């Protein structure tokens, strides 16, 4: 239920040659499922309602 | 698992190095690759320039397609970089393995190959295979039809007279078998289900034999592998 | 790399990786003191008895 | 097969030879044959001439149809791998790459299944390296289903300009050819001199001490065969009917000169003269097929595109027609008019069942965002469901160790699809097959 | 984050290593040390063994200790196994340094 559907991201030079590896990669590491272990580190807290 | 590939212009092996991927990227199982390089036999120090690269490349397994001369040269290269400790083998295919009782002493030990040896593979009884094979194919087509062509009036001459039917013999001559063995043939010309043996230069300059294989199974005779810090731990 | 959005404007020039941590304009709200029933006092029995 | 019957024999032994007449490639090879060693470079090479042409024309985009046999074999291969330049680190040009290269069956007299799916692919140029026999249908096939037509680019080998071809040429073709062509007297003063430079060479080691002769009891392998060979392909001179007649890395004739040819309706006529790279075209205009002139610019990029998307309840609903060939009307809460496309569903009944492919108009949501998006970029579409019926994944099939795809993602990597806009996730996985657009729903 | 060390029999070695090693492990600072090597240049089937035990270290950074002469052979050997390129950056007190 929220407005500005959008994302933080990485920022690169125009048309360089690792825009395609670090997608594959950072697709990857959603996939194995790691970033909830990060966002358990320092993002969401433990007052979960 | 497989790592790195290097190989020298010979004629057939874009073949082998393609067999290779295709078939490691139509697999379900965890493989990887390395990577590959290339040789040449025209001169000598780019050799040395290139082949080093592999060696950081921390690959325990390596896979070589040659003949035995530049073979030898390439395996002095290698002494030259060492590569005679632990853990660095070769698998390298049988036209390298020349007639085997030759040992040159730059093979660092451990270099297995496949081949296809006689030490089962009895003359005779192949003999028999064969007039099988070819008596039973000739049967299997009076089978389909019921006249059978006549040999050839001249090996030269007949060519003035060469005027019959269009022979579509490995049509079914390709699929022939008998006397239990099943022995179904390729169409581009080899056999099917070769039996294979495995060979290993053992540390006394000599090899025989390891284990056998046959039908897309593995029967062999060393359930460990061998070494030339390895313990052994046991649990309930 | 850092807390970065993603737009048109810097879409232009430098290139943006797939988003990870999904982000947009939100709201924020606060509970309320309970609700005791206006009609309570009918409520804790059936119509037939 | 005539040289063969010779270049076994002296092979037994290792005797080299010299080749002459014959091109062909299987006589190349270093495994099948120790003998050749050839003055006149074969078909297989003459790819790069072309590859060359691409240099002056960048029609990046490319058909090719090779015909199968040992002797395309080699065509293909060399010419795929002409494109493995360019490690692009220059900075990033434009790399022109093969676009579905067609296979073929030489003995065939059909080949209607092949030319539209060929039609309707993106580029406009033809390579077709080929024999007599194949020229003849290839011509007699496009000439007359709607293929000539102009903005079509051709080419060919040194084999199609010539036998029954010409009596089916279409226009504006454009053939290859070396600067002598057949000559069964020039090289033969050149290979002498081959010879010549190789003797006085000889003595520098000399240790043959002889070649042998004579029929029976001499079986051994003359332990300076390769030796000499390697001599003999090692001589360089640069004096006779052409200039420094060299042997390649595989032995062949190395750095001959060639000059593009091209058919005026009836005849032969030379616009350039081609040597590695030099290929600079003289004195004449470069007349198109087609009827044409300019320098046509081999893509075309198509507009229409065809697009599959799934059965889902929030995005994609799912109504049969009416009862006559129509499909009702309805409008919102605010009574707007809400879109309807025709849906050419082939699931009329479901599975465990027939299955029909009638039409079957289909609306939803991301509906409502492809027609948003066909105003803005100036499109037209056609749409249709789903055969199998799952968002698409990975397998075994042949209940072997084989991966492919089944599913709309399947569907797609086919080459059947063009575009996919359904409720498909973003996995790593499905990733390495695929580009993915940015997200439109968290 | 200093790694393997390598040197010869020049009289001289045992207190480097030993200033090395004492004032290493008397420093509150995470530091580490990889497999420290000796050689024999004095014999050409060493060079063998040389280049054996020289692939056994992978560190991005080396001590070497020796004079001028060891020196141009050690690194005329690391020049055929790729302990020059980019990264290996070497380290030598100043008594090659001629
Ligand atoms: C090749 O030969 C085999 C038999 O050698 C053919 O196999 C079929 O027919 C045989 C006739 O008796 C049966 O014994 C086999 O069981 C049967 N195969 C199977 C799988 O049941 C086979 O069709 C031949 N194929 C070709 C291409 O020639
Ligand atoms: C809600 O109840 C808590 C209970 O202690 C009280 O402290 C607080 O002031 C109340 N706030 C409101 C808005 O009623
Ligand atoms: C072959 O080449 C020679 C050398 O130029 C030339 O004189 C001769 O005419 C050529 N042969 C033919 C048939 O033209």
């Amino acid at each position: 239920k929220v407005f500005a559907s959008t994302g933080y991201g990485i920022a690169i030079q125009k048309d360089s040659g690792w825009k395609r590896q670090v997608d594959l990669a950072i697709l990857q590491l959603f996939g194995d499922g790691e970033m909830e272990e990060l966002e358990a580190l320092w993002l969401t807290g433990i007052c979960h309602n | 698992y497989i790592f790195s590939i290097v190989t020298t212009y010979f004629p057939g092996y874009q073949d082998f190095v393609n067999k290779i991927r295709s078939t490691i990227e139509n697999s379900f199982v965890g493989w990887e690759l390395e990577e590959v390089l290339l040789l040449d036999m025209s001169l000598d120090d780019g050799d040395s320039k290139i082949q080093n690269q592999l060696k950081k490349l921390q690959s325990p397994i390596i896979l070589l397609y040659c003949t035995k001369e530049e073979a030898t040269y390439i395996f002095e290269v290698a002494n030259s970089v060492g590569l005679t400790g632990y853990g660095y083998t070769w698998i390298v295919p049988s036209l390298v393995a020349g007639d085997t009782d030759t040992v040159p002493s730059e093979f660092p030990t451990g270099l297995i190959s496949v081949s296809y040896d006689e030490w089962d593979y009895g003359l005779p009884a192949r003999v028999r295979d064969g007039i099988a094979i070819i008596t039973t194919a000739a049967s299997d087509m009076l089978s389909e039809h019921s006249f059978i062509p006549e040999p050839k009036s001249s090996c030269y001459n007949t060519h003035e007279k060469r005027i019959y039917q269009s022979n579509m013999l490995n049509r079914y001559l390709i699929n022939v078998t008998f006397e239990g063995r099943d022995l179904s043939f390729s169409e581009d010309g080899y056999q099917m289900h070769p039996k294979l043996v495995i060979i290993l230069l053992n540390k006394e300059r000599k090899w025989e034999r390891v284990g056998k294989w046959k039908d897309k199974s593995l029967q062999m005779k060393y359930y460990v592998w061998p070494r030339m810090d390895h313990l052994s731990i046991v649990t309930l | 790399v850092g807390s970065l959005t993603i737009n048109e404007e810097r879409s232009e020039v430098v290139d943006f990786s797939v988003p990870f941590i999904e982000t947009g304009i939100s709201v924020m709200v606060s509970r309320s003191n309970g609700t005791v029933s206006p009609s309570a006092f009918l409520e804790p029995f059936s119509a037939c008895v | 097969f005539t040289p063969t019957p010779v270049s076994y024999t002296a092979g037994f032994y290792r005797i080299p030879v010299l080749g002459l007449t014959t091109r062909m490639s299987i006589y190349s090879d270093k495994s099948i044959h120790l003998s050749f060693l050839r003055t006149v470079p074969p078909y297989s090479h003459q790819s790069s001439v072309w590859f060359e042409m691409m240099r002056v024309y960048n029609w990046n985009h490319i058909i090719l149809l090779v015909s199968d046999d040992h002797e395309g074999r080699a065509a293909q291969k060399r010419l795929e791998t002409l494109l493995e330049e360019r490690e692009s680190k220059y900075d990033n040009k434009r790399g022109p790459k093969a676009e579905k290269v067609l296979q073929f069956d030489p003995g065939t007299k059909n080949v209607t299944a092949l030319l539209m799916e060929a039609r309707e692919l993106e580029a406009r140029v033809i390579i077709l390296s080929a024999s007599e026999d194949d020229a003849a249908t290839v011509y007699r096939a496009a000439a007359m289903l709607d293929m000539t037509g102009s903005g079509y680019v051709w080419l060919v080998g040194e084999r199609e300009i010539s036998g029954n071809a010409l009596r089916y040429a279409p226009d504006g073709i454009i053939g290859l050819q070396l600067i002598n062509g057949k000559n069964e007297s020039a090289h033969i003063s050149d290979a002498v001199g081959v010879v010549a430079q190789a003797v006085h060479e000889l003595l520098e080691k000399e240790n043959i001490t002889d070649p042998p002769r004579g029929c029976v009891g001499n079986t051994n392998i003359w332990k300076t065969g390769p030796l000499f060979k390697r001599v003999l392909m090692s001589s360089k001179y640069a004096d006779g009917v052409t200039g420094r007649v060299e042997f390649n890395e595989d032995g062949d004739r190395k750095f001959a000169q060639y000059s593009i040819m091209n058919l005026q309706n009836r005849k032969l006529v030379q616009v350039g003269i081609y040597n590695g790279t030099h290929v600079i075209p003289n004195d004449r205009k470069i007349i198109w097929p087609g009827g044409e002139t300019e320098k046509p610019r081999g893509y075309q990029m198509s507009t229409r595109l065809k697009i599959v998307t799934i059965h889902q309840e929030p995005f994609v609903y799912v109504k049969p027609t009416m009862s006559d060939g129509t499909c009702k009307e309805e409008f919102t809460v605010n009574g707007d008019p809400v879109k309807k496309v025709i849906c050419t569903g082939p699931n009329d009944t479901s599975p465990g069942s027939p299955r029909h492919t009638v039409p079957q108009c289909c609306y939803g949501f991301c509906i409502d965002l492809l027609i948003k998006l066909a105003r803005t970029m100036q499109f037209t579409y056609e749409v249709h469901l789903v055969a199998d019926g799952k968002f698409g994944t990975q397998e075994r099939v042949q209940n072997s160790n084989k991966k492919e795809w089944n599913g709309m993602m399947g569907e797609l990597l086919s080459g059947q699809a063009d575009m996919i806009v359904a409720p498909l996730t973003i996995n790593n996985e499905r990733a390495q097959y695929i580009e993915f657009s940015k997200p439109f729903k968290y």
